[PDB]
């Protein structure tokens, strides 16, 4: 009754949403031929969210994949899950962006949305009641930052009253995989800011060290990278199709973290993280899992809130659970940390709860925080932005495919008023009104 | 033939509705399938000749999840199939939302369907209303719901309950906006509405009953308790009855001045049930704690200026009066100057009954206390205070303006209540 | 159209006795007496003769619906008995504001009634 | 009534499993079709080996 | 000055008017109110009862 | 709390007193009180 | 003695008719050979053989629809010159079944019509089955109208009529059928009744909890109103009603004859054993606009007459009170010059139900039979669609090259247009 549209940008993307698509379908009791083997009633209650029925008692995701490159169309259908996507839904270029976002925006990209846009017209139009759409890419690419920050704006004028949602992977100032990240990071930004209602910030290096430190992996392959994002995009919707005590939707999050439409950044967080040797000398209950949740090395952004101040803060947990204690421990870390949290907002933290765990554990939680310390995150790209731009440095391949020079003018120019926006938020005076 | 309709509207009021309506079956003696295994059932449900009895009563939300654990749980049966009323989409912690857009294509249905329980009724005594200030559909589409019943019945009672918003904690960020925007509605449509808060009732299981986790099961059951020791004296035999009206006249002396506390006592555990004897003077001191009230509010600040007392079990009415007489001889309890005569008592018969997997004990007698305080002012001073301080800055405001709400609305709600302020000092500073 | 009396059985006819609890349509208590025969002021077809005063409300009605009613409706119940003449003043003039919904088919009609 | 409900929703089943029985014979039929199986002795002639459907 | 822009921006608009929906079936069943036939629209209309 | 200086000069919307002194008299006594 | 001929034209005719007298063999107990296993003679004639047959005449134009009746289960039921086919169908054109098809087997279906009617010892008058969409059951209808009315003279009339709905239809060019057979119906008809298919779509959906209704499922709900118009007809009742009765009291001017039709209750097994049914509880839900089958709210006109037909354990005087109680409702409003705008029939026997059906077994039923104002937003809206497609000459020639001449679409529009000047100053008052 309240349909998810996914779709799939870049090699991230396809790669991300292929084990989103095998977590929640272990979750609802999905086999990879497609039909049910289950126990649970509750299970078959709301599966419309994800899925689309078929004959013979089978499902079907209701996702498309794009890219501009056959590379990984051909993997993610060789994996173990890669036969329950409908083929009709694949679509793929045969010449890649090769990370340009000019060519992934204006020449490469520009022809292969007047393919996309009819496939997911066509998969949206048959929802009874659409929330909204949601999308997965990451900005260091040049098909899914490129092309698929021109599925924002084109849908987005399609459909204005919905919920769009991007789970968009930033890049990280240590691992430096590509030279013209920045180029494609500071383009992309200024895109997302004016048509996305909902942005997570999901970084590389902030998985890295969760992997490496609080789960205590000897060898973090892409795997356990993207079953750590696929947990998130889980249980921010665990109270759309799963029943529960207190419930939240995407849209009843969204109009309590973003105060002004263009703060709407976000940092996820997953509270049960335990390693084989030290999950028996540690209980997990509510007070274990706030401790874990709120902690700077559980968050999935590489930029501490401790140098920051938390403008608004979600929690939404899983599992059958008490209430005293879920409102006594969000009371108690409000009030104790009195300089974190800002003070034109009371009550900073919105609580959601619901009653089906994830499969293999009895209680989890998720984080949601709307910071002020994001801030980091969009300077440390514009003073790498703007060390390279002073010297023409690799726009011979952005300005010979009909780019002038006045566009990366203006992308660092809103990228400075977007961050001095959220200066004064930070700094804002106390009990006085203004001229107003 | 004194009958009853009941609101629920909200995923708060359908989630008491439950163990209320949980707690009405088993005073009755009606299985969960609707039917038998005297007629005091007729003020709740409605006799079908085949047997089968149903509720006058209608579950109204905007979102599906809730109500469909009723249409599958194990009342399935007993509730009519349409009187389970569900939307599409919720007003997601919205005024607007639940107000003008999304309030307005379920109004047909609601007053449809309670036009035809007013149809079946053969004398009305009122409409119970369950909701809360800091939900979506409780803030918005309730406040269309009074607002139209004015318009469809002139003078009816409106009896409502209402989960008030806690001080310290709260399960909402724009719940300041919701609640300061429902009183302006409220107060010119609504006749009576007695307030609880969540925080206050965790503090009463947390001591009383030895408990230390509750969750939403057993406060609904607390909720229901009220509720039943209101209506009690319509339903059963007493050495003195009250009706909806009475207390509706008694506690409200000023039209502004329509919002009282409701506490309960005893309330206690089976293991100290044993041991405590309760008398008709026990009882009524507890009422009057401040540290039994279900509403966070110490009524030692303020003045009480109106009560009422309904009492079930083996009572006696002399030692009513000895202990009425006891607590006037007080000097911490104050009451107003122009109220010398400031109680009303109400008497049944049967005593109050448990259910299983109930957390309170089997007692022979017990009292509910609707007191009306002056000690609310303190309570929104605190209320005016957090929405203040989050319209100084002008946020969450696109929100509400987008949905069909111009920006005039914010000074008037505000400044409707804050004239309000200055007249609860006014009543209460005495001559 | 017009509802009649019957004169000792009224009682046993009216809303709240027949179960209906919203407010009602007047019933005409007394029957004037007319003399010698009625002039005819209407075509065969049903249309009024140039000569006849006409009403300018609607002619299909006034129910007012769902989207139509005013978004501030005023109470039923008004007593300015304690208020000051200010905000008695205030209410007067809310109510007075839309008249749209006091000559509805619906019509909340609210009794002012007392002195500030 | 309840007797008369229990035979309609009985018959409410039974429409249920035809529909599904069909779908399995329009794939069968589907499935083994010329024009999707691309049967390469579809182009023969009737009665000449050597010959073939032009 | 962000806040200074921001309120003004929200004091200096309108609020947008909704499209009429109302729903019939204790179900969520949406259904647009101008075109149904419900609400009388070509009553108003310029040629009623003229040639 | 702390209230804005804007909704400050909001008066009070019931009377509920014969005259004017006797409110200022029962306002004096209370202040007095307090 | 009594009795009355059906006569269904159209394809819409005669998949109507079908669940019709599926009902009556049901109702009087006649197996579909035709014989048993008095109150038949209204719609049954007696043969010496003991067979009872059908008093209906089947028409239309084509033979795929009359096939079925001629291979299903009621083959030997009905007479083999009642079932009457032409050659080519009309083919949703007005003028080729009003005027050169339907020209050559009016005098057979006329011919059959007095066969049956030379039994007619004392008959009451005609149901007609049709729609407004069709060309049979429009261009065809029309004449057939013209020749009955000069062939007998003052026999009461009567149509079901299916009425193009608001939103949905299944044809391009049917407004110009509904206009050119409604300038005709207006002076050739005695009593019109309508009904929508959108409408019952809603009904069959909310009521009956039926996702996926078909005609067929639409034919018995049909059927049931026939049968309760009927009803006093053939059994005994405290209130006896006749088709002579009901047409009078509906009808006050003769250019206003288009009353609305409502039944209830219409619900499944399942609510009907949660909810007891009382008469109040089922006269409240005639009035109620989401009960309403056709596609219109009564709220924002003015009754002029009403028309109520109870069936079953029904009794006198909870009659009586539960129509002062609407008498007494502000939202139900008359016109100033109806001050008594009821009528009431009573009859004892409850209604049936068919094997494999949709609704369920219940002691009493009532029908509405109300003239409303608000129709006028019927004919206004009906009037702007054969006014914007007139404007462009569209569809224009199909119907001029059979015959009829160009003048007749602007005197149809011109002959509605003084209708709709007429249901405003009935409802203007005085
Ligand atoms: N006492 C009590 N309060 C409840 C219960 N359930 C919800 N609430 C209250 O409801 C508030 C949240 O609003 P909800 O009622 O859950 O939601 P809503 O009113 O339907 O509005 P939406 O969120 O838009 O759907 C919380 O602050 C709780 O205080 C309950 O079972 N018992
Ligand atoms: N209510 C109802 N209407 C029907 C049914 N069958 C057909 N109709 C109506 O018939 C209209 C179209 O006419 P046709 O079905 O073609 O039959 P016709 O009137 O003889 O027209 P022609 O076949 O061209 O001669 C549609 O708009 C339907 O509204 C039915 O079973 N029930
Ligand atoms: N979190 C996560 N990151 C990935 C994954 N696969 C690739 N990446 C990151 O994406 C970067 C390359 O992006 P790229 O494939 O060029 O994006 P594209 O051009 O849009 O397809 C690498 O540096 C990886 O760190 C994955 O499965 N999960
Ligand atoms: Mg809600
Ligand atoms: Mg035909």
């Amino acid at each position: 009754m309240r349909e998810i549209v996914h779709l799939q940008a870049g090699q991230c993307g396809n790669q991300i949403g292929a084990k989103f698509w095998e977590v929640i379908s272990d979750e609802h009791g999905i086999d990879p031929t497609g039909t049910y083997h289950g126990d649970s009633d509750l299970q078959l209650e709301r599966i419309n969210v994800y899925y689309n029925e078929a004959t013979g008692g089978k499902y079907v995701p209701r996702a498309v994949l794009v890219d501009l490159e056959p590379g990984t169309m051909d993997s993610v259908r060789s994996g173990p899950f890669g036969q329950i996507f409908r083929p009709d839904n694949f679509v793929f270029g045969q010449s890649g962006a090769g990370n340009n976002w000019a060519k992934g925006h204006y020449t490469e990209g520009a022809e292969l949305v007047d393919s996309v846009l009819d496939v997911v017209r066509k998969e949206a139009e048959s929802c009874d009641c659409l929330q909204g759409f949601q999308l997965t890419h990451s900005l260091g690419g040049g098909t899914g930052s490129g092309m698929g920050t021109l599925l924002i704006s084109k849908i987005r004028e399609e459909y204005p009253d919905r919920i769009m949602n991007t789970f968009s992977v930033v890049p990280s100032p240590k691992v430096s995989d590509t030279v013209v990240e920045p180029y494609n990071a500071t383009l992309s930004v200024h895109q997302l800011v004016e048509n996305t209602d909902e942005t997570y910030c999901i970084d590389n290096e902030a998985l890295y060290d969760i992997c490496f430190r609080t789960l205590k992996l000897t060898t973090p392959t892409y795997g356990d990278l993207n079953h750590l994002v696929s947990a998130t995009m889980s249980g921010v919707t665990t109270c759309l199709r799963f029943p529960g005590q207190l419930n939240a939707d995407l849209r009843k999050l969204a109009v309590n973290m973003v105060p002004f439409p263009r703060l709407h950044f976000f940092m996820p967080g997953f509270a049960p993280l335990t390693s084989r040797g030290s999950q028996q000398y540690r209980a997990l209950t509510v007070p274990e899992l706030t401790q874990q949740m709120f902690d700077a090395k559980n968050m999935m952004a590489a930029c501490d809130p401790r140098h920051g101040r938390y403008l608004t803060v979600a929690a939404v947990f899983r599992g059958r659970m008490s209430m005293k204690e879920v409102d006594e421990q969000m009371l108690n870390v409000q009030n104790k940390n009195s300089s974190y949290f800002v003070e034109w907002i009371p009550n900073n933290v919105k609580t959601a709860v619901c009653d089906i765990p994830p499969r293999g554990l009895k209680m989890s939680a998720t984080f949601i925080g709307n910071s002020t310390a994001i801030q980091e995150l969009f300077k440390r790209i514009s003073e790498q932005f703007t060390a390279m731009f002073r010297r023409k440095a690799f726009l011979h391949w952005y300005t010979g495919e009909g780019m002038d020079e006045m566009e990366f003018t203006e992308a660092e120019s809103n990228m400075n008023d977007l961050v001095s926006e959220y200066q004064q938020y930070q700094d804002a005076t106390a009990e006085e009104e203004g001229e107003f | 033939m004194r009958e009853c309709i009941s609101i629920h509207v909200g995923q708060a009021g359908v989630q008491i509705g439950n163990a209320c309506w949980e707690l009405y079956c088993l005073e009755h003696g009606i299985q969960p399938d609707g039917q038998m295994p005297d007629d005091s059932f007729n003020t709740f449900f409605s006799e079908t000749g085949a047997g089968k009895h149903v509720p006058r009563a209608v579950f109204v939300d905007l979102e599906p999840t809730v109500i469909d654990e009723v249409r599958t749980g194990t009342y399935r049966q007993l509730f009519h199939p349409e009187q389970l009323i569900t939307g599409k989409e919720d007003a997601a912690n919205n005024y607007a939302r639940g107000h003008y857009t999304i309030g307005k294509e379920i109004i047909d249905l609601v007053l449809d369907r309670i036009r035809k329980l007013a149809d079946q009724c053969t004398g009305l005594q009122g409409f119970l209303v369950f909701h809360s200030f800091g939900g979506g559909t409780g803030s918005g589409f309730t406040s269309l719901l009074m607002e139209r019943l004015s318009v469809d019945y002139g003078k009816k009672s409106k009896l409502e309950f209402s989960i008030y918003p806690a001080p310290q904690v709260s399960t909402a960020v724009v719940e300041p906006y919701n609640s300061i925007l429902t009183t302006h509605t409220t107060l010119e449509h609504s006749d009576c509405a007695f307030m609880v808060d969540n925080e206050a009732i965790y503090d009463i299981c947390r001591r009383n009953l030895d408990i230390e986790r509750p969750t939403y099961t057993n406060l609904n059951r607390l909720i229901g308790q009220i509720v039943s020791s209101i209506t009690a004296s319509l339903r059963f035999d007493g050495a003195l009855n009250v009706d909806l009206t009475e207390f509706q006249t008694n506690l409200v002396p000023y039209p502004r001045i329509h919002f009282p506390l409701a506490t309960y006592a005893p309330v206690i555990s089976a293991e100290k049930a044993y041991h405590e004897q309760l008398s008709v003077a026990e009882i009524t001191n507890a009422c009057f704690e401040p540290a039994n009230q279900m509403v966070k509010c110490d009524p030692r600040h303020g003045k009480y200026m109106a009560c009422c007392l309904l009492y079930r079990g083996d009572v006696v009415p002399k030692d009513v009066n000895a202990a009425i007489a006891t607590i006037k001889t007080k000097r911490t309890i104050q009451f107003v100057d122009w109220c010398p005569t400031g109680f009303k008592v109400g008497i049944n018969y049967q005593p109050p009954t448990v259910v299983p997997g109930g957390d309170l004990a089997k007692v022979q007698r017990a009292v509910c206390m609707l007191s009306n305080t002056t000690a609310i002012a303190e309570a929104w001073a605190r209320l005016d205070h957090k929405f203040d301080l989050m319209y100084a800055k002008r946020a969450f405001v696109h929100w509400y303006v987008g949905e069909g709400m111009e920006e005039g609305e914010f000074s008037e709600a505000r400044e409707d209540m804050a004239a309000l302020e200055k007249d609860y000092e006014e009543v209460g500073v005495d001559s | 159209a017009t509802n009649y009396s019957a004169n000792q059985y009224e009682k046993a006819f009216s809303s709240k006795y027949l179960q209906n609890w919203s407010p009602t349509k007047p019933t005409k208590e007394s029957i004037s007496s007319h003399e010698g025969y009625t002039q005819i002021i209407a075509n065969d077809r049903g249309h009024l003769l140039p000569s006849v005063p006409r009403s300018k409300a609607n002619p299909w009605g006034s129910f007012m619906g769902t989207w139509q009613m005013p978004l501030k409706i005023p109470p039923a119940r008004v007593t300015l008995t304690s208020r000051t003449t200010a905000g008695a003043a205030s209410l007067t003039k809310w109510i007075q504001k839309n008249p749209d919904l006091l000559k509805a088919s619906n019509g909340l009609c609210p009794e002012i009634l007392g002195k500030p | 009534n309840k007797a008369q409900a229990a035979v309609q929703a009985g018959r409410q089943r039974c429409e249920r499993q035809r529909e599904q029985k069909a779908n399995l014979a329009e794939i069968q039929h589907q499935s083994t079709s010329d024009l999707l199986t691309e049967n390469p002795q579809v182009a023969q002639h009737p009665m000449a080996p050597y010959r073939v459907l032009p | 000055n962000f806040i200074n822009t921001n309120a003004a921006d929200i004091i200096m608009g309108v609020a947008k008017k909704p499209k009429p929906i109302y729903v019939d079936k204790r179900t969520g069943d949406k259904h647009d109110l101008e075109p149904s036939g419900l609400v009388p629209k070509y009553i108003n209309k310029k040629d009623y009862g003229v040639t | 709390l702390w209230h804005m200086p804007h909704f400050q000069k909001v008066g009070r919307h019931l009377d509920t007193f014969p005259t004017e002194a006797d409110r200022q008299r029962a306002l004096k006594a209370h202040r007095e009180e307090c």
